[PDB]
């Protein structure tokens, strides 16, 4: 809310106050948390990004994806991708330990909804599945670059106070389908890391119901490992009310 | 006489959101539909989804049954129309969009719904994790690779600086919002094909555990 | 652009250097020769390689650098009775003229002097030189060659400077000089002109109109061509490809390679069709002696005939049709497994089959 | 023909009547009838003029355009073709307002996802401790 | 017939208080509205003005549609009455004020009213602060100066002198009117254009704390 403060000497009376308004002080730690913030998760896509084309693979993403016939490289940017997420969560692990399987179905009575990528033991090992025509059709899914996305007193106070400034292939496009991607291995990492430290039961279980994820991640990711990419914002669906009461 | 272009461009937007193809959002009225199916009777390239269409008009709780011809030239329109890729699965799915419009009353209010009666059996996620479970188990790996291995971070700091100018002026904001909205149009688009309750309160359950987790 | 018909133009290669016996005194009205003589150059350097001595038919001689004098229209230059006029590689427009005939000799033909109505054009036998594009060589102030003559006639690796300074219109005149040498060389010379890509484009652009100019004018067509940065890039990847190390192979032996397969198997091979598509950017047609058919981009065509026949003089319906598209795309599509970069397209046919 | 120039007569009629006799939100009506309407309009050549001024009803109302004594005569005698009960101009007006009122509802959508923006303090200990490992490393 | 000059005059008057082109404030009467509208109709010149004005006489809640010509035509007319610039959201302002004054009753008082009714959707100050804001700080600085400089005063005494005699017949009463009421009719248009609220409240408290400052 507000402070205030008083300046006097010690031989005279005579005193001052002032009073501040905390207000202020809000709008610049928000502001620089919004900034850093932004800037940790453009690092994170910058690397992600960097670390494929050190993959040196010479389609891009969504060609690569199209590209029903070359499984390599679905299986290649699918481990990369879920190393990489592994990572974030323990930076100490650079390797995956046991050897990984992947196969990529291609019909909808091969893929679940709502898990494109998922996985599951063949008693030996562990086999990741790919939806690639899911994985398609959402990063070919059109992209609105246009509209924009959102207190108006400190909305217009920070656009009074920040500033604006006015050869890669990429545009924001190409940045949102690899921020799906991110995302949706980010998912199928959390579901695989319920499997393998609480059992294939609790794995299926979380698949009916996601809810579980809160007590068995948060008991150590919000603590010792980075916040969950999602975390950048709160996300709701419109009109939940009414379409859980329809 | 009409403007053909701006009733072919209210048409396309339209056409797009009520596809999912588009993760653009905007307002939608009466006159937009209108435009949509003026274009489409205009258009002799498009009369076959006019047609399809207007049978909506009626009970609209029907299966239209085409002969491999007439789909192949409904679907090379839509194809030509939106530019892409497509499938009939998407024109079932403007069917049924454009069925429950054209059946809603006029109202002072949008109306917001779910994707539906795509694709006659009710399936539970529990029985369709059973079914897919089986089958994925009966496939067999079609590539693998070995133990250890390394995760290959790149280097070149210079690189990733300019990756990073290049980046810049993309507002995270919008990105976010367009890949979620990506991922859970096509979450929806399955669930719709399998004929199986997608389940909302799931759903926002993935953001409520992740607020969870980021409050501590 | 008009010009004077007092004004004679003479365009030979020779011309790089000054054709001191071809000056010769003019007349006035009065049938009087005139003993004066002034000789227009394109720069000042150019005025230490005319020789005075060498025109015994006059009594007075003098050299100045022609400049562009604002205040005189080309369309009727001043005319200056009291002295026979010639102009040496002339890069502005004559605004004085001599008595008679005011005499112009030239190496380059630029539109001011291409419109002019005397115009005597000098044949040469080609004789062309090499680009040698590579970053021993022999640098060469392109500004004053004939400095640099005895080394341009002898050496065969140059490396082609210029002044910061210099001008468009002078480094024009300095490679028409040059090649011209080269021209009369015995064997041909390498050269790499040390200049970023786009001037050196628009110079040769620039050349190009020139020869074209020429041959407008009846000069003799010359295979002493020049290749655009782009189509030298397209030829060294192809002979990368091929496995061809650039310096051992020249881009007209590469493409000669190729004549083998222009009339037996009567194709355009696809290195000259690129170029010739750069050179538009910046169709192809061709026969032989006796031939009745021609050769083209667009396939066989009846020779004299439009490069494409009549519209109707084949029905691609049958398969040239949607259904029959998809059905082929489909069939790929399911035998060769695949989902994505699949493209079938109905073939067209020319005139014949 | 695709159209049934007899039902989407039938549809026409019922709502422009409907719109002549009142303007209000009439919940027995749906976005299908609206479409028939106009495509009625549209094809017969007749109600031409009617559609062009629905069509201006899109967007903005805007104005109706000035027409001459005969082709508002005319205008009358279509409608009441399609209708019967005397009518006017400014009945034609008034609905012409409803149509546009119509026009500019909206219609049905899907829902999306929405970002909503969202506390936390570090604390002096850890900010030192950070803070000063770069000291050290300074130059 | 009639007195086509005093017709225009009382017309040129009527449309610049009508226009907020004048700050210039006087009684105006049904007579200098049937003034205006006669000459309006008399002048062959104004005949498009004068149809667009008697289109107000209807609901008058209607944007009329003009082509390019003809908006061109009625810009030019009004110029030409005026003698000035000029602008169409100008021409809106005066077809709103003449229809709320035609459809206005007869009353033995004035009707002191606000501008509004120029150019849909409501916008509140708040909204235009945020994304004007946007917009600004998107923008760049077309030139600037640098730190520190230096007021450049006048230094002749004898200049100043001249300046205080050359403005000493000038009242400043009436230059203040004519001030603040520009400042104020250049607001009301700025709001009305923008579709936004005037806050007649803040106007005049900007004055509230100008007495305020003063009594201390």
């Amino acid at each position: 809310n507000k402070v205030r403060t008083v300046t006097e000497i010690v031989n005279s009376d005579e005193k001052i106050q002032k009073t501040y308004e905390l207000a202020e002080f809000d709008l610049k730690n928000l502001s620089s948390l919004e900034s850093y913030e932004t800037l940790k998760i453009k690092l994170a896509l910058s690397k992600y990004m960097a670390m494929l084309s050190t993959l040196e693979m010479t389609q891009p993403l969504l060609e690569i994806f199209r590209n029903k016939a070359d499984t390599r490289q679905i299986a290649a940017v699918v481990f990369s991708t879920l190393a990489f997420i592994h990572n974030r969560f323990h930076p100490l692990v650079t390797n995956f330990t046991n050897k990984m399987e992947f196969v990529v179905t291609e019909t909808n009575d091969t893929s679940i909804p709502g898990e494109p990528i998922l996985f599951t033991e063949n008693e030996g090992v562990l086999l990741c599945s790919v939806d690639r025509p899911s994985i398609v059709k959402m990063l070919s899914r059109e992209f609105d670059t246009e509209a924009l996305v959102n207190n108006c007193n400190v909305r217009i106070a920070k656009t009074f106070g920040a500033s604006k400034r006015k050869d890669f292939s990429i545009t924001e496009v190409e940045a949102t389908q690899y921020l799906t991607l991110l995302l949706t291995v980010e998912h199928a990492y959390l579901h695989y890391y319920i499997f393998k430290n609480y059992g294939v039961f609790e794995y299926c279980k979380s698949l009916t119901d996601h809810s579980l994820f809160t007590n068995k991640l948060r008991s150590t990711m919000s603590t010792k490992t980075s916040n969950l990419l999602l975390s950048k914002f709160k996300f709701t669906i419109e009109d939940f009310d009414k379409i859980n009461s329809n | 006489l009409i403007n053909m272009r701006r009733y072919r461009n209210a048409a396309r937007k339209l056409i797009h959101h009520y596809s999912l193809n588009s993760t653009s959002s905007t307002e939608y009225k009466i006159s937009d539909v209108v435009m949509t199916m003026i274009f489409l009777l205009r258009s002799e390239k498009y009369h076959s989804l006019f047609k399809l269409l207007e049978t909506t008009f009626d009970d609209y709780t029907c299966r239209p049954q085409m002969t491999q011809v007439q789909t192949d030239t409904l679907l090379d329109a839509v194809r030509s129309l939106l530019e892409m890729t497509i499938d009939l699965t998407t024109v079932d799915i403007m069917r049924s969009s454009f069925a429950r419009c054209f059946n809603s009353p006029i109202m002072r209010y949008a109306k917001i719904v779910l994707l539906q009666n795509v694709a006659d059996k009710r399936t539970t996620l529990e029985e369709l994790l059973i079914e897919r479970g089986e089958k994925i188990q009966m496939l067999q790996p079609q590539q693998y690779i070995n133990s250890g291995t390394e995760i290959p971070f790149c280097d070149d700091a210079e690189f990733l600086n300019r990756l990073l100018k290049h980046i810049d002026p993309y507002p995270l904001s919008r990105m976010y919002y367009n890949a979620a909205n990506t991922m859970f149009y096509t979450t929806m688009e399955n669930y719709a094909v399998s004929n199986c309750k997608f389940n909302i309160e799931d759903y926002n359950n993935i953001f409520k555990v992740m607020e969870n987790i980021r409050k501590h | 652009m008009e010009c004077p018909f007092q004004i004679q133009v003479c365009i030979s290669d020779r011309f790089f250097a000054f054709p001191h016996n071809l000056v010769e005194p003019q007349s006035d009205v009065g049938n009087k020769l005139i003993e004066n003589l002034i000789v227009y150059v394109p720069t000042d350097d150019d005025r230490l390689y005319i020789d005075k001595k060498q025109f015994p038919k006059f009594n007075s001689v003098l050299v100045y650098r022609h400049e562009h004098d604002v205040n005189i229209d080309s369309r009727s230059p001043k005319k200056t009775a009291s002295a026979t006029i010639v102009y040496w590689n002339p890069l502005v427009p004559i605004t004085e003229i001599g008595a008679g005939e005011t005499r112009v000799f030239s190496v380059l033909l630029t539109n001011n002097l291409f419109y002019c109505n005397t115009m005597i054009v000098h044949h040469e036998n080609p004789k062309c030189p090499i680009e040698f594009t590579y970053p021993n060589l022999r640098p060469i102030a392109c500004e004053i060659p004939l400095s640099h003559f005895k080394e341009l006639v002898e050496s065969n690796d140059f490396l082609l400077c210029f002044n910061l300074e210099t001008s468009t219109m002078v480094k024009i005149l300095s490679l028409k000089r040059i090649f011209c040498i080269f021209q009369y060389r015995k064997q041909p010379a390498r050269y790499v002109i040390n200049l970023p890509h786009e001037e050196i484009d628009n110079l040769y652009n620039k050349l190009n109109w020139e020869r074209t100019r020429r041959l407008m004018k009846g000069d003799v067509p010359s295979n002493c061509a020049t290749v655009n940065r782009s189509s030298l890039k397209y030829i060294k990847q192809a002979q990368s490809l091929l496995g061809i190390p650039d310096y051992s192979q020249t881009v007209v032996d590469f493409v000669k390679m190729f004549q083998k397969i222009i009339f037996p198997y009567q194709l355009v091979p696809n290195v000259i069709i690129k170029l010739n598509n750069f050179d538009q950017m910046v169709k192809i047609r061709l026969f032989c002696k006796n031939d009745s058919i021609a050769i083209s981009s667009s396939g066989i065509v009846p020779i004299n005939m439009p490069d494409f026949s009549p519209p109707n003089t084949f029905d691609y319906s049958d398969y040239a049709n949607r259904t029959n598209i998809n059905f082929v795309t489909q069939r790929v599509l399911t035998d060769g497994g695949f989902s994505s970069g699949i493209t079938v397209t109905p073939v067209k046919y020319n005139y014949y089959l | 023909e695709l159209i049934n120039m007899r039902r989407y007569r039938n549809a026409a009629r019922k709502l422009i009547h409907h719109y002549s006799l009142n303007s209000t939100s009439s919940t027995e009506y749906k976005i299908s009838d609206v479409v028939m309407t106009m495509i009625f309009l549209l094809r017969s050549e007749k109600y031409h003029s009617l559609f062009k001024l629905l069509e201006t009803t899109f967007d903005d109302y805007t104005c109706r355009p000035q027409m001459t004594q005969v082709q508002t005569d005319t205008l009358l005698d279509a409608v009441r073709s399609l209708l019967s009960t005397t009518i006017d101009l400014t009945t034609v007006d008034i609905m012409r307002s409803s149509f546009a009122r119509c026009f500019n509802s909206p219609i049905m959508r899907y829902a999306k996802i929405v970002l909503l923006q969202n506390d936390k303090r570090t604390t002096l200990e850890e900010l030192l401790i950070e803070r000063g490992e770069k000291i050290q490393m300074l130059q």
